[PDB]
RNA sequence: CUCUCGGCCGAAGCGUUUACUUUGAAAAAAUU
RNA sequence: AAACUGCGAAUGGCUCAUUAAAUCAGUUAUGGUUCCUUUGGUCGCUCGUACUUGGAUAACUGUGGUAAUUCUAGAGCUAAUACAUGCCGACGGGCGCUGACCCCCUUCGCGGGGGGGAUGCGUGCAUUUAUCAGUGGUGACUCUAGAUAACCUCGGGCCGAUCGCACGCCGGCGGCGACGACCCAUUCGAACGUCUGCCCUAUCAACUUUCGAUGGUAGUCGCCGUGCCUACCAUGGUGACCACGGGUGACGGGGAAUCAGGGUUCGAUUCCGGAGAGGGAGCCUGAGAAACGGCUACCACAUCCAAGGAAGGCAGCAGGCGCGCAAAUUA
């Protein structure tokens, strides 16, 4: 059912899935109602999360989680983990000696949500800040922009 | 002065509400 | 019945240990043989063992029911004055009183 | 540390107490109460280095424990009792009232009050919450919980209550136009009108006052205490309005008053 | 004792780092509660804040929901069946949350004949004592019968919950955590997720 | 720089994103 | 006086060994947690011997043991805001399910439409679970409040068997306080996270990953977020923008010397934060400690002894020895 790829069954907590309906309600439409909110900051929740299918607690649309604290951005690297990504945030950093910069980099891994399909490498994200999710991830997905160069 | 502070809460609470609703429909009446 | 004693370097008796030596044991609040300087410190303490032997210097003994004819110093004593009780419902209990 | 601090060092004492260095090296550590550590007077700190009825702690300590000083119609007798804000300190022996407000220069004032106004004070809502059974309260700037205020009371509004009882008695919106007081930051004890209010979502808003003398002057929404129902104060002010001068006009007004006695 | 602090694993670039500090009691640990069936034996625990946690040690009788109609029961623990984590917690019927348990059902299937007065987990031959034709059969007035009518109208249940009632015994997953509440609470399992678990079930054998 | 709803204005998309510069808030004392 | 009970002894003082994104500084977060105390709120909101409950135990009396200790044993008493047990009352009722009967209208009637109700069950604030709807709030809640079905731990959650002072009204009604108290808020914090920032070294170029390394799902533990740990999965995570390793005559800052400016050197040291109490490790009690002027081991030292045993921790104030070029009075 592409859902059910766990050894427990994956249900939204504040979902009910047995409501007692009648015949005609059965032979109807067979779709559950869905929870999402707003990551309210002028971020939109996306329509992929809204009308989707999956599940994922550590969503900020659909799950269990708030975006409080910083926002940043970054470019993405590699996505080669379940659900999480890693992305660079490119600085220049002022050496107030020589009254030059040197460049410097920061690796960080995000949580990245079903609903945003379509991310490719180098591709500009935008991050927000939740409680720790795992050992090395707090930031979360919040909107990808393209590349300017490509079409 | 449970039951006090309760009468005087009721009163108060009536008196906003329907302040708040005349105004509602003296707005919503164009 | 032996109420206790204790052995020839004055290590006193604990009763729940079953043996003929000393034993070091961990004590604490409400235990015997102890009395806690800190609220919550143990300590721990050799004891003898509650079994009566040789290797020992006093046994405390108490008469539980007396004989027929009386020991010159111990039983013919006349019971000494002591002090009453403090509540006021042990005193009725003590003098059979009611409500009123 | 392995617990909490006793102690507070009189270097690392607030600095608007006007302690100084050489007396000891402790400070008098207010204890707990309805004011922060950095925001308020301590009661031996009012009774002795200002007010100065006393020369010593122990001379402040048996003043205050023959009952004599009220705060908030309520006798206090420990001797750090942190009194900040719109506080009220009534001492009936000698009939005298103040109230805890600020200077130009953010320390707080000796400020002699009528008996009369001794009988109220002035609250900055903090929380507006609904508990069980549907009962509504509010939490004030100084730790009081109020329950049933009236439903247009809002959270930055100001209540104008009554010490004898504890109840609401008036109350005064956040609008622009209000006459404010800020109580923090870099331009604490200035008074005037508030004029613009932007807000930054999930940060903190900014407050935008006007001085009664034309100059303008910008604070967090955190630091505006909301005095007076547009422009006139439901309190007695200090010397100053809440108008602080700079320098220069303070070294004018310094040798003005000089010029005219002496 | 046991440590849950962060600083004894290694960074996030795969080097260790040096302790700074020692081990503190604010980062304790303490052993498992491996609560089991049997008779109730519970074991309270002082924590941070001198506040009160419950460990069980052996539950056997919770309270158990259907959601459906929202009614629940205090009931019997019978079984342990089924468990996402581990196995070994099956083997050896320890109680944690989401495990997947059986259980009595004469609580239910006596409100549900109490309710809608329609039998449940019924034989064919349907040999009842006179207290269920009192229950299921009385004698009713007009608006109480016309209001059992539309009552009727719409008491069909899941063909799996009338199979679990001819079988006697419900499957349930336990929701609360037993080891820090004393409790084994949870809720009946209907729809998707009964078959869900049911074919993980099978699919152990 | 503009489009909608509410009293010439307020909300909204910003205008490619920056780097740079300035302002405002906020920022222990002691020491200087 | 003593002794029981309560509180404090987790502050202060010392030192700088450790420790190199660690500590610490500035900035943010708890919408992810605990909090003795103060301050404010709540404390007849529960429908179910009290004009006062029970057993001890110190201090005291008396008999003792050991070389030895702030070691204690037996016997005779006797208290509580210690330890326990446990009501009355407000109390008349209300509300939600169950529901024997009764009443009215229409219909020829059947049938349909609407009310009153005896009887049982449950009930208040916390706990735990499931479900439903949408007072007050946020930038955003799975927030707050509401309703339903129940649960509510014997190692047990609240609903006062407590103490002083002035005494007064019509046996009943009372004013100040003190002490306790579940919860909510506040105060003082603490603890985990965010962003940015540190010296030398390549004669350290690949490291982490079986023994958790990076991520997912379910749980365990934890005050709470989290590979914190466990099970099953995926093979990931970091690095010439210098990882990993090593060193530092490295606690970090505020700060100090110099000074046209940039810089250079110093910051063990009185303020702030951290760490430690000979080295490690593990606990108890408590709101708070992995506490050392607490306890329990081992390691290294080491004190007394009747040889059985007992006690230890000056990087507190003085003082001593040692070390040294190097530092004060047992006031």
């Amino acid at each position: 059912a592409d859902i059910q790829t766990e050894r427990a069954y994956q249900k939204q907590p504040t979902i009910f899935q047995n409501k007692k309906r009648v015949l005609l309600g059965e032979t109807g439409k067979e779709k559950l109602p869905r929870y999402y909110k707003n990551i309210g900051l002028g971020f939109k929740t996306p329509k992929e999360a809204i009308e989707g299918t999956y599940i994922d607690k550590k969503c900020p649309f659909t799950g269990n989680v708030s975006i409080r604290g910083r926002i940043l951005s970054g470019v993405v690297t590699k996505m080669k983990m379940q659900r999480t990504i890693v992305i660079r945030r490119d600085y220049l950093h002022y050496i107030r000696k020589y009254n030059r910069f040197e460049k410097r980099h920061k690796n960080m891994s995000v949580h990245l949500s079903p609903c945003f399909r379509d991310v490719q490498i180098g591709d500009i994200v935008t991050v927000g800040e939740c409680r720790p999710l795992s050992k090395t991830v707090r930031f979360n997905v919040l909107k990808v922009t393209k590349a300017a160069g490509t079409k | 002065k449970n039951k006090e502070e309760a009468a005087e809460y009721a009163k108060l609470l009536a008196k906003r509400m329907k302040e708040a609703k005349e105004k509602r429909q003296e707005q919503i009446a164009k | 019945r032996i109420s206790g004693g204790n052995d020839k370097q004055g290590f006193p008796m604990k009763q729940g240990v079953l043996t003929h030596g000393r034993v070091r044991l961990l004590l604490s609040k409400g235990h015997s043989c102890y009395r806690p300087r800190r609220t919550g410190e143990r300590k721990r303490k050799s004891v003898r063992g509650c079994i009566v032997d040789a290797n020992l210097s006093v046994l405390n003994l108490v008469i539980v029911k007396k004989g027929e004819k009386d020991i010159p110093g111990l039983t013919d004593t006349t019971v000494p004055r002591r002090l009453g009780p403090k509540r006021a419902s042990r005193i009725r209990k003590l003098f059979n009183l009611s409500k009123e | 540390a392995r617990g909490p601090k006793k102690h507070l060092k009189r270097v690392a004492a607030p600095k608007h107490w006007m302690l100084d260095k050489l007396t000891g090296v402790f400070a008098p550590r207010p204890s707990t109460g309805p004011h922060k550590l950095r925001e308020c007077l301590p009661l031996i700190i009012f009774l002795r280095n200002r007010l100065k009825y006393a020369l010593t702690g122990d001379e402040v300590k048996k003043i205050c424990m023959q009952r004599f000083i009220k705060i908030d119609g309520k006798v206090r007798t420990d001797i750090t009792y942190p009194a900040g804000f719109m506080d009220v300190i009534s001492i009936d022996k000698t009939g005298e009232n103040f109230r805890l407000i600020y200077d130009t220069k953010g320390r707080f004032a000796v400020h002699r009050i009528t008996p009369e106004e001794a009988k109220y004070k002035l609250c900055k809502v903090r929380k507006i919450f609904v508990g069980t059974k549907g009962i509504p309260h509010l939490v004030t700037h100084d730790a009081r919980t109020i329950r049933y205020p009236d439903p247009l009371i809002k959270v930055n509004d100001t209540i104008q209550i009554d010490l004898e009882t504890g109840k609401i008695t008036d109350f005064i919106k956040f609008d622009t136009g209000n006459l404010c007081m800020v109580t923090g930051g870099a331009n604490l004890g200035r008074i005037g009108v508030i004029t613009n209010r932007e807000r930054h979502p999930g940060s903190f808003d900014v407050v935008h006052v006007k001085d009664a003398n034309g100059n303008s002057f910008a604070t967090r929404l955190s630091n505006i205490f909301v005095i007076g129902k547009g422009n006139k104060p439901w309190i007695s002010l200090p010397r100053g309005k809440g108008i602080r001068l700079t320098i220069a006009e303070e070294r004018d007004k310094r040798l003005a008053a000089k010029q005219s006695s002496g | 004792g046991i440590s849950r602090d962060n600083w004894h694993k290694r960074r996030k670039t795969g080097g260790k780092r040096k302790p700074y500090h020692k081990k503190r009691k604010y980062e304790l640990g303490r052993p498992a509660a491996n609560t089991k069936i049997g008779p109730r034996r519970i074991h309270t625990v002082r924590v941070r804040g001198g506040n009160k946690k419950y460990r069980a040690l052996r539950l056997d009788v919770g309270n158990f929901s259907w959601g459906s109609e929202c009614c629940t029961r205090k009931t019997r623990i019978i079984d342990v069946v089924y468990n996402a984590s581990n196995n070994e917690l099956v083997r050896t019927k320890t109680l944690v949350k989401n495990c997947i348990v059986l259980i009595d059902s004469t609580p239910y299937r006596q409100w549900y004949e109490s309710h809608y007065a329609l039998p449940l987990g019924r034989k064919k031959g349907a040999k009842l004592t006179p207290e269920e034709e009192e229950i299921l059969n009385k004698k009713r007035s007009k608006k109480i019968q016309k209001k059992y009518d539309e009552r009727k109208k719409n008491a069909k249940i899941s063909s799996l919950l009338e199979e679990q009632f001819q079988q006697g015994k419900l499957l349930a997953c336990i929701a609360s955590r037993p080891g820090q509440c004393g409790r084994a609470d949870g809720y009946v399992l209907e729809g998707k997720e009964l078959e869900f678990y049911l074919r993980k079930i099978k699919a152990r054998k």
